[PDB]
DNA sequence: GGAGTAATCCCCTTGGCGGTTAAAACGCGGGGGACAGCGCGTACGTGCGTTTAAGCGGTGCTAGAGCTGTCTACGACCAATTGAGCGGCCTCGGCACCGGGATTCTCCAGGG
């Protein structure tokens, strides 16, 4: 029961870009970008997996991703 | 047949697309992406209710402070559009690893 | 349970007496309000112990290099 | 009121127990354990003026995230303190290049 | 009773009627499509459905016989499952097979 | 720094073709990195109930942001 | 060691830092570190802006180089 | 007379579909984005005739520094009482994006 990408839109990458301040467009603009968001988030869960087996435990409550993201390099608010 | 100069059509679609709260991501399968990467490893999660929209504009927010980085790295070279070498000098010296 | 915001409303009437916000608001206020708490703290832990003199003034340092 | 000893109004009982036994000094000597909730109070007050100031234009009553996430990007001692981190649900700051631009 | 929903498909296998069901056994994008299948007349004579998904919200009318097989918990829906047959473009009476 | 240091450093300098860009530019930032260090140096070094500067007191200037 | 000689970096942080506050001295230490750090972060840059210009189709650097290399680097 | 066996509640999952829109992509026109070689000169290239300073080493103590008696100046237990805002609710002021009304944004083929 498992599901995966199939490529990450024209139109919304194209959105991405739009509000990257970007009107035309390349042949490097859509496909790279979400490379860079799987190595970034690959790295992250690579830092997280090696935390939790470490110690072998799980997690906590929806705290975990400010703190983590903040190491990681760029976190979030909103709540 | 009111086909207009790109660019400037395109800046309209800027205008629009920077204007209001709107998710510009059309990006349910950018969760089914984070559940794939979730799942890649362990499993059991039982995480919370609203954590998915909170990763996700964590997700936003990395992607297109790149791709405002990218484009001014481009401006700096002779290409205004988004180029994978200006987001490698935008990755590269941010500490990628 | 426990809410700050009768205080926060208490400061609003001494600012502005008939003024409403919302609650997304309010939670962002807890989460920045929270986290300034934990890394205050954490900034005034070892201060004292720096020096052999182990107050007020940690406190005062760690918002004097915060801010 | 517990808390009214300098102008403070948040609740001080929770927080006087969490203060001294704040697990980070071994006692805090005369001693400010209530300037966590002085700063609280001012961060408060500030959030609450320029909310008011924030809700009550754009023809409204109410601070949708994007008003806030404006704030947050506005001030300049925020972006210093933790210049790391974003707002949700909004939109990132505008932009368009006039290179870009036809 | 969902052991018998898995049950039906074999013996439609076997006996090699067009067939369809109203139940869990079809495609994300076989819903709407079936639906106006059964709507429109076609050579299909299997329609197999559930007791209150697929038999209460729904608005078949290209069907003139109706079979039961339990009802645990009912005292007065089995009368409107059979109604749900029943409809504007049933010029004949609704038979029961029980 | 001075012209000859400078020099050097063009030397290194991407087959030296960048000699004076990097002349103009790197002597920009020079004064404000070096006035953020000593100013975080005074700050660290604030709270220390003497009245030089110590390496006792700078050792965790830095601790909040590494 | 110090490029940069020792006694002019020396008189230049004893002449920026005289101004916060009165009477400000150092021990035997604290002399040959913020050089050796200054020139740390102007190497780093360098390598950033080495890089940028390898992207740039030209060797020489610029000051929109430089600016990128700083600027992209953390702060 | 409280626990041992086991009959009860039950609700929550293990999983598969109605209903469903967005999610990615096509797709054609073209015109602005794609990326660079040359012009030449300006943009740097550079190595030896010509000096202040830098990093010091020859006395005497010389601003800050670590220094051991015996403490001055304070911050955290328990026990009967009690007030702050919390435990729960939803009151009256003011909401909340495309319409009444359409000038803006952008290009193009003739006036000129
Ligand atoms: N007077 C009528 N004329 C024609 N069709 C009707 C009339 N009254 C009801 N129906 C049909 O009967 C159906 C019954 O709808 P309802 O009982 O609300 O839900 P469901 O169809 O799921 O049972 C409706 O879909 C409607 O099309």
């Amino acid at each position: 029961l498992r599901d995966n990408i199939q490529g990450i839109t024209k139109p919304a990458i194209r959105r991405l870009a739009r509000r990257g301040g970007v009107k035309r467009i390349s042949g490097l603009i859509y496909e790279e970008v979400r490379a860079v968001l799987k190595s970034f988030l690959e790295s992250v869960i690579r830092d997280s997996v090696t935390y939790t087996e470490h110690a072998k435990r799980k997690t906590v409550t929806s705290l975990d991703v400010v703190y983590a993201l903040k190491r990681q390099g760029r976190t979030l608010y909103g709540f | 047949p009111h086909r207009y100069k790109p660019g400037t059509v395109a800046l309209r679609e800027i205008r629009r697309f920077q204007k209001s709260t709107e998710l510009l991501i059309r990006k349910l399968p950018f969760q089914r992406l984070v559940r794939e990467i979730a799942q890649d490893f362990k499993t059991d999660l039982r995480f919370q209710s609203s954590a998915i929209g909170a990763l996700q504009e964590s997700v936003e927010a990395y992607l297109v402070s790149l791709f405002e980085d990218t484009n001014l790295a481009a401006i700096h070279a002779k290409r205004v559009t988004i180029q994978k070498k200006e987001i490698k000098l935008a990755r590269r010296l941010r500490g990628e690893r | 349970k426990e809410t700050y915001s009768s205080y926060i409303y208490k400061v609003l009437k001494q600012t502005h007496p008939d003024t409403g916000i919302s609650q997304k608001s309010m939670s962002i206020l807890n989460s920045f309000v929270n986290d300034i708490f934990e890394r205050i703290a954490t900034e005034a832990s070892k201060l004292a112990a720096y020096n052999k003199k182990s107050s007020a003034r940690e406190i005062q340092t760690a918002v004097r290099l915060i801010l | 009121s517990r808390s009214a000893k300098a102008g403070l109004t948040f609740p001080v009982g929770r927080v006087h127990r969490l203060l001294r036994r704040g697990n980070y000094a071994q006692r805090i000597g005369s001693g400010a354990p209530v300037y966590l909730t002085a700063v609280l109070e001012y961060l408060a007050a500030e959030i609450l003026e320029l909310a008011g100031n924030a809700a009550r234009d754009n023809k409204k009553t109410r601070i949708i995230p994007r008003h806030l996430q404006l704030a947050i990007r506005n001030d300049d001692e925020l972006n210093k303190l933790l210049g790391n981190v974003t707002i949700a649900q909004g939109g990132v700051l505008p932009n368009i290049h006039q290179n870009l631009l036809p | 009773m969902t052991k018998v929903l898995d049950v039906l498909e074999q013996f439609l296998n076997y006996h090699g009627y067009l067939y369809m069901r109203l139940d869990g056994a079809t495609k994300i994008e076989d819903r709407q499509i079936l639906t106006e299948r059964f709507n429109t007349d076609s050579r299909i004579t299997v329609f197999i459905l559930s007791s209150r998904s697929g038999g209460l919200g729904i608005n078949l009318t290209g069907a003139d016989t109706v079979i039961f097989y339990d009802s645990d918990w009912n005292p007065a829906m089995d009368k409107q499952c059979q109604d749900r047959c029943h409809r504007i473009g049933q010029t004949r009476d609704v038979h029961i097979y029980r």
